[PDB]
């Protein structure tokens, strides 16, 4: 009932995630100091994939008015005509710049038929918007990420009917925590004081490009939420759950796009089948030292593997015993940890392994579906 | 010339007063105490506790270069300030009312920089991406206005084609200009592309009182925004008497707000 | 007897509980700060779980009359019954009762009798519905939880007739506290628009906190007073405390799960049989500081057995036996103390020590009891 | 917490009779350091005991 996801990967300090003093996120996980990607910025960056280019429906804006307005076409595209949404129950000077609308974008036609008319005037017309503003929900990262929008708490009495907006989510992710210790950043006040050398260490060591950081990273989709939040349309959502994953092995955080590198491939997935969401971040409580980066997600595998193999033969029922899949570049030992009784189709390649997942979900493949 | 270290508490328990870390949200309200850490002579003599009124002409108005960085010291996550300047700084005397501004005590190192030709240098310098547009005035009216006509030459900020990446634009950008100031890039490397904002007081004449002497003097705030780009990598040199000066001076405008600072490390 | 389960958890950085304003609820233990789960939330986590959802038989419901036209039909049989609710003691305040009432799920049918009972209305109904409310508790959660229901005053002055609504305890659970010193931080969050063009630049930067911890929790489970209540079912008990045992080690609480998403499972998990309870918390009095060369959950498993050892060889007696179990998935944490093993038969699987206890309890087994 | 007992008083409250002075003093001192306040534990269940009784 879920498809479950781990994945292992790794980011140069180019790609990373930032706060409102420019520093690289942190948490404490474990008592130790760790690095983190936070889930709103790995949720977003799989909309803006190109990978998810394909269903892409829905724009999160604060000014409707401009959105709406190369879709009217006329002068009643301002106004009190789209000042609409004050009579409808917005919080304008209660919210910077009012509220955010998780509105579809392939749904702004009816909003521009409805400004289009006013031979009803604002009467009538701030609130048959309402309907139109909660039924457009029929989305793929609507249906995936989930909206709440609620209306505001003194201008939502003009006789103003509202119905739920809120659509539950069907994927949770997680703060993506490394498996070591954060690497501090190189000092540039002892530049006055010393020398590295020629071209020696603390200095031109060239590590390829620059020092990498492993991510442990955390999705958890269910499948029957998915399915009614679209009303139906299983090769649809089959159809997003793939593009997800693709997306999801692929796509940098922040910018700088990958053309074609093969090192923005993870390193390791594990796609599970259970009915009850089980996160193996346990793992790295205990931190992975290293001074070689060539074995440190080697290790982190090693480690992953031991908890895994401790968990699911700990935690085990009899009545719904389910294995997975697994993906690497046969490189880091995929045959030879935990003797293979999870891994089951050991797979070396992305499409072959969303062709393996498609087929247990619901016996599809990749290839055929990629359309409504 | 010398360079400052300031180290300020970024963590911490979140449910006390942080004056430290709330000091670096305006990077006006940055370069104003910095410029109050720059004494006049007198004024030490007259205030030794510095709690006269502030005024900016009691102050030296030598510049200086400075760099807002973050790191990280064990299990702790630190901001570090890179203060360059030409003149002897005075740390005592700026937070000497303000000791719980700073986590650590401010450090500051004597530095005697020149590099002759064959050093392949490792820097760091974070960039003010501005550019004057020949026609950056469109006008571009909002509501039910979309486009009305008037023109004037004002700075951007620097924009790149959607076929070419900015990591590439950025390059390009800084290896135009890169003979000029004498270094030649072998590799450069983008780690961050974002904004900078702030707010600056100025004084506005509301109508005169009886016997005003000079109107009713009432304090408006205006913004202030940049675009910051911070980038690595390696540089050679060549005529070091140019190189000097580019390490005296900044590299792009804005330099009073963060901007220009070039951090090298020899190697 | 006593049963009593005694658990250490590890959470990925999760913002479990919330307090009002929005910050992750901590405490003080031993004159440090600790990150806080309360008991409340534990036991609705627990209540309205995957694992319990069988057993599930009650309501909070703050509506009734909402739930007693949902099933009867007839929904103008609300401005026929509300009035009447106000007239039982729930003196009709600002919703529709703000008197929270804890009753059995199937009583509701029977309160739709008095729905229909037009010709035996007014005071009867108040005093038929009355009789209703206070005997309907035999439910495994009620049961298991207390039931005050102490009516609001200024009811009607005539024939207001109530029994004893009170239903003491079969379930004792302690706030979850974290056992090191809690570091609690602040997502900084912004919210990016869609269309270029937004022409507004500030501060726009958003203040989410979170925290992550390793917790120590504690339940307690009285076999006698649970079976008084449940009114000599030892079969529905006997399901009701494995039941529990399966809910309480496989389920967190859903507070910003869909953000954080922090479904950890226990790593330890002591069960006790003593008739006296006792609570191991006071062995994380000093933080567990973290070595390099254990983790967390090590240490803390074993400043447990250490804890847990004093007071076995403590505060002891000839005529009340103790017998411990010890869980661990796979034995990959034993509750280490030198060499001295200190529960009486390890165990490395959950449904074996499910089995373990309640064959222990009186030899009931995990298939015939549901 | 400081608990005080007389012996003679209690003695000669229990009319002289030693066997249930004995045995009061004893199980008043197995009570106090095993039992406590049952002041909200259905949700505060605080169930410690003694670190050091003197």
């Amino acid at each position: 009932m879920l498809i479950e996801i781990h994945m292992i990967q790794n980011h140069s300090p180019a790609n990373l995630n930032r706060d409102d003093l420019g520093a690289p996120k942190t948490c404490y996980f474990g008592g130790v100091l760790r690095s983190r990607i936070s889930s709103q910025c790995i949720k977003r960056s799989i909309r803006t994939s190109n990978d998810f280019k394909a269903l892409l429906g829905g724009v999160r804006t604060r000014r409707l008015a401009d959105l709406i307005q190369q879709e009217a076409g006329e002068t009643e595209c301002w106004k009190k005509a789209q000042e609409i949404l004050n009579k409808c129950g917005f919080k304008n000077k209660d919210d910077n710049t009012k509220m955010l609308v998780f509105m579809s974008k392939d749904k702004i036609k009816d909003l521009a038929r409805i400004v289009l008319d006013n031979s009803l005037g604002l009467t009538e017309a701030a609130q048959q918007v309402a309907n139109v503003i909660a039924q457009a929900t029929l989305a793929p990262d609507i249906a995936l990420c989930g909206r709440m929008l609620e209306p505001n708490d003194k201008d939502k009495d003009k006789k103003v009917k509202w119905s739920n907006t809120t659509v539950e989510a069907a994927l949770q992710v997680a703060h993506a925590i490394s498996t070591h210790i954060a690497r501090p950043e190189i000092d540039y006040f002892v530049a006055a004081d010393d020398v590295p050398g020629e071209d020696a260490g603390a200095g031109h060591i060239g590590e390829s490009m620059f020092a990498s950081a492993c991510f442990y990273k955390y999705f958890s989709i269910d499948w029957e939420q998915l399915v009614k939040n679209l009303k139906g349309d299983t090769n649809l959502a089959a159809h997003t759950v793939g593009a997800f994953l693709l997306a999801a092995a692929k796509t940098n955080p922040s910018g700088k796009q990958n053309s074609f590198a093969a090192h923005n491939y993870p390193d390791g997935i594990l796609v599970e089948f259970k009915n009850s969401p089980i996160s193996y971040a346990n793992a790295f409580v205990r931190p992975v030292s290293v001074v070689k980066e060539s074995d440190l997600v080697e290790q982190s595998i090693g480690q992953l593997s031991n908890y895994v193999n401790d968990i699911r033969l700990g935690y085990y029922d009899e009545q719904s015993p389910v294995i997975g899949f697994w993906f690497s570049p046969n490189n880091r030992y995929p045959l030879g940890y935990k003797h293979s009784k999870l891994a089951s189709r050991n797979i070396g390649n992305l499409n072959e392994l969303v062709g393996a997942v498609l087929d247990y979900i619901g016996g599809f493949k990749w290839e055929e579906v990629q359309k409504s | 010339i010398y360079l400052s270290r300031l180290l300020i508490d970024t963590g911490g328990n979140p449910d006390r007063p942080r004056p430290g870390r709330k000091w670096l949200d305006n990077i006006y309200n940055v370069h104003r105490r910095l410029s109050m850490a720059f004494p006049s002579g007198l004024r030490r003599e007259q205030d030794p506790h510095f709690l006269k009124p502030f005024s900016p002409n009691d102050f030296q108005k030598t510049p200086f270069l400075f760099r807002v960085d973050n790191n990280i010291d064990g299990n702790d996550k630190r901001a570090i300030i890179i203060v360059q300047s030409v003149l002897e700084p005075d740390w005592d005397y700026c937070f000497q009312n303000a000791l719980d501004f700073l986590a650590a005590p401010p450090e500051t190192k004597e530095y005697n920089p020149e590099f002759k030709a064959g050093q392949l240098l490792r820097f760091r310098l974070r960039v003010n991406a501005s550019v004057r547009r020949h026609i950056p005035e469109m006008v571009q009216q909002d509501g039910q206005t979309i486009e009305t006509g008037k023109i004037l030459h004002k700075r951007v900020s620097l924009t790149w084609d959607a076929s070419s990446t900015p990591d590439q634009a950025l390059a390009d950008w800084l290896a135009a200009k890169s003979p000029k100031l004498g270094f030649t890039l072998q590799r450069c490397e983008l780690l961050q592309l974002g904004w900078v904002y702030g707010s600056k007081p100025e004084p506005k004449n509301v109508k005169v009182k009886e016997q005003g002497q000079g109107y009713w003097r009432e304090h408006k705030y205006n913004p202030l925004r940049f675009r910051a780009a911070l980038l690595e990598g390696v540089l050679e040199v060549d005529d070091p008497k140019l190189f000097l000066k580019t390490l005296s001076s900044g590299i792009g405008k804005a330099k009073s707000f963060g901007f220009g600072l070039l951090s090298v490390l020899p190697i």
